[PDB]
C-alpha cells in the first residue's frame, strides 16, 4: 500500500511536508 | 487549471460510502496488535455456534428461568404432539431471541440448511422413542402423527445416546427467503411425537425434561443489513 | 482412555473420560515474542508449582439456582500461588477448572459450566456503577444467583453489592444465548466431570491480578435436580483449577487489601 | 458453494454510521443564565442504543474512525431579522488539556489542538482519527476497579473507586462555540456528530443486551420480561 | 445495412429517467390535525403512467436503478420572516425494521438504514440500488395467490388472500425529514423522485395497455373505448 | 491540491446523462441469472412480429 | 471537461492538513543556509538533556 | 478519435452504461 | 472490467475500506 | 510546448472543435 | 523534486508563465 504525490506549483514554499 | 464538471451527487452525505478523508493528527504511531485468542473474520462464525431457544412459553414461566425445558413423561398424551414452531428464524418469537435469531434480524435476506439438537436430560434408566419431523409448507400444518411421518423425519432413540441432529435441508423455490412474518415464503413446521411410550421403572422419576438447540451449517448466508428491533431507547 | 490427567504433583483420575474442551483453540504458553531484545528472564513459578487447588463445596438441592466464581479472585486464599499474586505486580495465567459432580443412575438433571471472559455483573441499588470491593470480590465462597430482581432501598446504609439475576445471567443477556462462551454440560445421564482449558484472555500482553479479573466461571442447572420420589435431595459439587504455566514481574512490598 | 459470504463479514457490518449525540449550542445576548455560548461533549459511544448494542457482540476491538459533523439552524421570532452566514469552530480536546470556561478564553487559540472550521451551508466536514487506544485494543467490559483499597489507608475515601471504569476520562471532549460575536437576534444550532468505524478488528464474541440499557454500567433496573406469550403445541 | 441499429436497443429504449412521486413534507408548529413532520413512500413504480405502461410491455425483468431527489420549497405568508437554508434525511426502510412513529423516534439514528443528507440547494442527489430481487428476475403479473385457503380451516379469514400479489410489503419505504426543529414560519417541501434504470435485461414480451389503468391491479373500470371514428374505404 | 476550473453545464440535473454514482448498499450478493425463454435484445423483435390491425372502423 | 463530484469533507479548514498551497511571492531568491552549530532533528535531544528538579517545595 | 472509460467505484451498480 | 484505486494521504487511517 | 486533448464522453456531439 | 506542468488550452495566450 502506498500513495501519489504530485507537486503541481514551481514555488519551493508551496510544496507540501 | 483544469476543467471539471460537477455531476448530480455532490455535497450530500451518504452514509454507506468509502471515500478517502482527511486525518486529523497526522504521524501516529499506532500501538501494534498481538494474537489475543478467538478473533472472528465473519458474522457467520456467531450463528453457526449452538445456542439454546426458548420452547415452553406459557403464561405461568414464560420469562422465567423454566421457560427452556419440555416436560414429558409417562402419563402423557401419545397421540398430541410434544412441541410445534414453524421455522421463521426472525419472526417466530421462540426464535427470534436466539443467537441465530439476534444475527438474523439485521439482515433482510436469508438462506442456508439450519440444523437442530435435541438434549435429553432425564435419569439412566429412563427409555423410548421420539420422532421429530419437517414438513415444507402448503399443506396445513402436520396434527397426529399419521400425517406426519410422511415428510422428511428422524427417529430418535433415547437409550443409546442423548441427543439426535436433525439437518434441516434447503427447499425453496426463491434463492432468499426474508427474515419478516410473510406468508409468501413461509418456512415450514417441525413437530415431535412419540414413536412409543416413554418407559420408566419404579424408583425413578416419571417427569424428565427436553433441551433444544440450533445452529446453522457452513452454507448458511444472509445479505442487505438493517435495522433491529429488539430494542427501544424510552426517551 | 481413561484420564490420568496429571499436571505437577496432582493427578486427576475419572471412571469417564469424554472429552476437554480447550477455549478458542488455544492451549496456553508464555509471551512469544520475537522481536524481544531484553534477554533477562522474569520470575516464574513453573517448576513445581502447577497444582490443582480445590475450592469449597457448594451443595445443589432442588431449589438452588446458581453460583458463580471469578478468576484469579477465587485463588488468593490457599496456595504459594496467592503469595506471589500479591508481592508481584503484574503477571499472566491459564487455568484448568475441572468440576467434578457425582450422581447416582437415579438422579437426573444436568448442569452447565461456563467461562465467560470480562464477566461484569449487575449492582442493585440505582446509583450507577456503584459497588464495593470486599462484596465485588467475595473469594474463593462465590455468590449465589436469585430468581426476581429485588433492589435495595436502604439509602443511609447501601449494600453497595450485587444482585444478578439467573435467567439474565446477570449481565443482562438471555440464557439461551450464553451458548457462545466456552461452555460444557455436566449430563448426570452419561458424565459425571467437565474439564475447561482457559488460556490468557486480556487485551494487554500482561496485566495486574488484584485489580483485574480475567474470567469468569457461572454454574447454572440447566434442568433441576429430581431424585426417586422425594422432595429433599442434596448433591455435591466440587471445583478444581489449576493454574498452567504461570509467570509474574516487578516485586514490591506485600499489598493486604481490606475485606471488611 | 455459490453463496458470496461477503455482506455479512465485520468491515461490511460497520459499514453504516450511527449517531452518538446531539448537541446544542446557542447564539444570544449573555444572559445570568446557564449560557450555551459554547458546549462540550464527552467524547464515549454509549450515549445512543444501536451503536452501543450493535459494537457489545465483542469484547475486544481495535479500529479507525471517521466522524462527520452535521449543522442545523433555527430562529426564535416570527420575522426575525435577517442574519449573515455563520461559523462554527469544532474543537478537539486531549485528557488533560485546558478546558475552555468563558465564550472566548486564551485556549480557543487551538495552537495545539486540532480544530474544524465549518462555514455553515457547505457540505459536511468529514475527518478521520487512527487508533488512538494506549493496550493492543479498545477494552469493552471492563471486569476491574481504578484503584484498590488497602488496610493502612485512613479512611474510605482514598481507596475508594468505581466499578467497571478503565480512566475517569476516556479521550477527552469536543468543544462546540459559534466564532461570530453576539447578536439581538439569536439562532440555535444543532450539531449531530455521525461515527463510522474502518478497518475493523474484533475479537471474543458474547451475546447481546436484550433488556433495556441503564446507565453507562451493565446494570438494569426496567423491563426484565422480553419473551412475549406464545403457547406451547400452537404452530 | 448502414442503418444504426443503436437507438432501439433496450439498454437505450429505458435511458430516460421519469418521476414516480411527489411527497408533502412540511415544517410548522406541531397541530393536532395529521402532522406532515415525516413522510413515507411505499416503494413502487405503479404510481405513475408513463414509467409503468413502459416496464410492461416485459413480463420478467432485472435491472439496476439510479434514483434522483429533487426537492423544492415555499412560504405561506406574504412578507414571511427569513428562515435559514434547510437540511433533509431521507431515509431508506427494509421490509421489517421499525417504522417511525414521530418525528424524533429512537428509529432516526440510522444505525443500520443507509441515509442521505441532503442539504437544500445544491446540486441534487443521486444514489445507485443494484439488483434487489430474491427470484432470478423481477415478476411483473404475479398470478396466483400468496396463500391457498384450505378446506380443514376453521373461518374463511384464515385461507384469505389477495389476487395477484406476491408480498404485502415490497422493499420498503424511504421516511423523509427535516432535520430542522419547527418555527412560527412554515416551509412546505415537495421532494420528487426519478428513476432511472441501468443494466436492463427484459424477457417474454406482452402488448401494452390501451385502456386506462385503475389500481395496481390488472383491472379497468373506465374508458372502454380507445379507437376512434374513421370511415372504412376513406384514405 | 490540484487547480480545477468549473465549466458551464455543472449542478445540473440532466435526464438523459451515464454518469457515475455512488451505490447506497455496497458488498452485495446479486442473485445470479438463468436462462428463462425468450430474451428480447432490441425493440426491433417487437415490430417484426405479426399482428392484426382493425379495418373496419364504422360507427356500429 | 470532466465529470468530478464533490465528497464530504469540502470547503472545511482543518488545522492539521498538509495540502498544497499557492505561493504569494514567486521567483524569490532563498537566502541559503550555513552551519550554525547545535541543530535540534528532535524533540527528543531536549528530555534527553540532564536537568534539575525542585524538591524542597515547603511553604517558606 | 476516442475516449476513456475509467471505473472509479468498487460496486457493480455503480458503474456507467 | 475492473478499477483504480490510488491512495493520496500519507496518513494509514485515511485511506478507505 | 503541446497540450493534451482526451475525450471524455461517448457521444460525438459531446466533443471539442 | 520536480512538479507537472500539462497545458490544457489550445490557444498560446492561455498558457502559463
Amino acid at each position: 500500500i502506498n500513495y501519489t504525490t504530485i507537486n503541481y506549483y514551481k514555488d519551493s514554499a508551496s510544496n507540501a511536508a | 487549471g483544469l476543467p471539471v464538471l460537477n455531476t448530480p451527487g455532490s455535497n450530500q452525505y451518504l452514509t454507506s460510502d468509502n471515500y478517502q478523508s482527511p486525518c486529523a493528527i497526522p504521524e501516529f504511531d499506532v500501538t501494534p496488535p498481538i494474537d489475543i485468542p478467538g478473533e472472528v473474520k465473519n458474522m457467520m462464525e456467531l450463528a453457526e455456534i449452538d445456542t439454546m431457544i426458548p420452547l415452553n412459553l406459557e403464561n405461568t414461566k414464560r420469562n422465567t428461568m423454566d421457560m427452556y425445558r419440555v416436560t414429558l413423561s409417562d402419563s402423557a398424551d401419545l397421540s398430541q404432539p410434544i412441541l410445534c414452531f414453524s421455522l421463521s428464524p426472525a419472526s417466530d418469537p421462540r426464535l427470534s431471541h436466539t443467537m441465530l435469531g439476534e444475527v438474523l434480524n439485521y439482515y433482510t435476506h436469508w438462506a442456508g440448511s439450519l440444523k437442530f439438537t435435541f438434549l435429553f436430560c432425564g435419569s439412566m434408566m429412563a427409555t423410548g422413542k421420539i420422532l421429530v419431523a419437517y414438513a415444507p409448507p402448503g399443506a396445513q400444518p402436520p396434527t397426529s402423527r399419521k400425517e406426519a411421518m410422511l415428510g422428511t423425519h428422524v427417529i430418535w432413540d433415547l437409550g443409546l445416546q442423548s441427543s439426535c441432529t436433525m439437518v434441516v435441508p434447503w427447499i425453496s423455490n426463491v434463492t432468499y427467503r426474508q427474515t419478516t412474518q410473510d406468508s409468501f415464503t413461509e418456512g415450514g413446521y417441525i413437530s415431535m411425537f412419540y414413536q412409543t411410550r416413554i418407559v420408566v421403572p419404579l424408583s425413578t422419576p416419571k417427569s424428565m425434561s427436553m433441551l433444544g438447540f440450533v445452529s446453522a451449517c457452513n452454507d448458511f448466508s444472509v445479505r442487505l443489513l438493517r435495522d433491529t428491533t429488539h430494542i427501544s431507547q424510552s426517551a | 482412555r481413561v484420564l490420568q490427567l496429571t499436571i505437577g504433583n496432582s493427578t486427576i483420575t475419572t471412571q469417564e473420560a469424554a472429552n476437554s474442551v480447550v477455549a478458542y483453540g488455544r492451549w496456553p504458553e508464555f509471551i512469544r515474542d520475537d522481536e524481544a531484545n531484553p534477554v533477562d528472564q522474569p520470575t516464574e513459578p513453573d517448576v513445581a508449582t502447577c497444582r490443582f487447588y480445590t475450592l469449597d463445596t457448594v451443595m445443589w438441592g432442588k431449589e438452588s439456582k446458581g453460583w458463580w466464581w471469578k478468576l484469579p479472585d477465587a485463588l488468593r486464599d490457599m496456595g504459594l500461588f496467592g503469595q506471589n499474586m500479591y508481592y508481584h505486580y503484574l503477571g499472566r495465567s491459564g487455568y484448568t477448572v475441572h468440576v467434578q459432580c457425582n450422581a447416582s443412575k437415579f438422579h437426573q438433571g444436568a448442569l452447565g459450566v461456563f467461562a465467560i471472559p470480562e464477566y461484569c455483573l449487575a449492582g442493585d441499588s440505582d446509583k450507577q456503577r456503584y459497588t464495593s470491593y470486599a462484596n465485588a470480590n467475595p473469594g474463593e465462597k462465590g455468590g449465589k444467583f436469585y430468581s426476581q430482581f429485588n433492589r435495595d432501598t436502604a439509602v443511609t446504609s447501601p449494600k453497595r453489592e450485587f444482585c444478578p439475576v439467573d435467567y439474565l445471567l446477570g449481565c443482562g443477556v438471555l440464557l439461551g444465548n450464553a451458548f457462545v462462551y466456552p461452555h460444557q454440560i455436566i449430563n448426570l445421564r452419561t458424565n459425571n466431570s467437565a474439564t475447561i482449558v482457559l488460556p490468557y484472555v486480556n487485551a494487554m500482553a500482561i496485566d495486574s491480578m488484584v485489580k483485574h479479573n480475567n474470567w469468569g466461571i457461572a454454574i447454572l442447572p440447566l434442568s433441576p435436580l429430581d431424585f426417586a420420589q422425594e422432595s429433599s435431595v442434596e448433591i455435591p459439587i466440587t471445583v478444581t483449577i489449576a493454574p498452567m504455566c504461570s509467570e509474574f514481574n516487578g516485586l514490591r512490598n506485600v499489598t493486604a487489601p481490606k475485606f471488611q | 458453494q455459490r453463496r458470496s459470504r461477503s455482506e455479512s463479514t465485520i468491515e461490511s457490518f460497520f459499514a453504516r454510521g450511527a449517531c452518538v449525540a446531539i448537541i446544542e449550542v446557542d447564539n444570544e445576548e449573555p444572559t445570568t443564565r446557564a449560557q450555551k455560548l459554547f458546549a462540550m461533549w464527552r467524547i464515549t459511544y454509549k450515549d445512543t442504543v444501536q451503536l452501543r448494542r450493535k459494537l457489545e457482540f465483542f469484547t475486544y476491538s481495535r479500529f479507525d474512525m471517521e466522524l462527520t459533523f452535521v449543522v442545523t439552524a433555527n430562529f426564535t421570532n416570527t420575522n426575525n431579522g435577517h442574519a449573515l452566514n455563520q461559523v462554527y469552530q469544532i474543537m478537539y480536546i486531549p485528557p488533560g488539556a485546558p478546558t475552555p470556561k468563558s465564550w472566548d478564553d486564551y485556549t480557543w487559540q487551538t495552537s495545539s489542538n486540532p480544530s474544524i472550521f465549518y462555514t455553515y451551508g457547505a457540505a459536511p466536514a468529514r475527518i478521520s482519527v487512527p487508533y488512538v487506544g494506549l493496550a493492543n485494543a479498545y477494552s469493552h467490559f471492563y471486569d476491574g476497579f481504578a484503584k484498590v483499597p488497602l488496610k493502612t489507608d485512613a479512611n474510605d475515601q482514598i481507596g475508594d473507586s468505581l466499578y467497571s471504569a478503565m480512566t475517569v476520562d476516556d479521550f477527552g471532549v469536543l468543544a462546540i462555540r459559534v466564532v461570530n460575536d453576539h447578536n439581538p437576534t439569536k439562532v440555535t444550532s444543532k450539531v449531530r456528530i455521525y461515527m463510522k468505524p474502518k478497518h475493523v478488528r474484533v475479537w471474543c464474541p458474547r451475546p447481546p443486551r436484550a433488556v433495556p440499557y441503564y446507565g453507562p454500567g451493565v446494570d438494569y433496573k426496567d423491563n426484565l420480561n422480553p419473551l412475549s406469550e406464545k403457547g406451547l403445541t400452537t404452530y
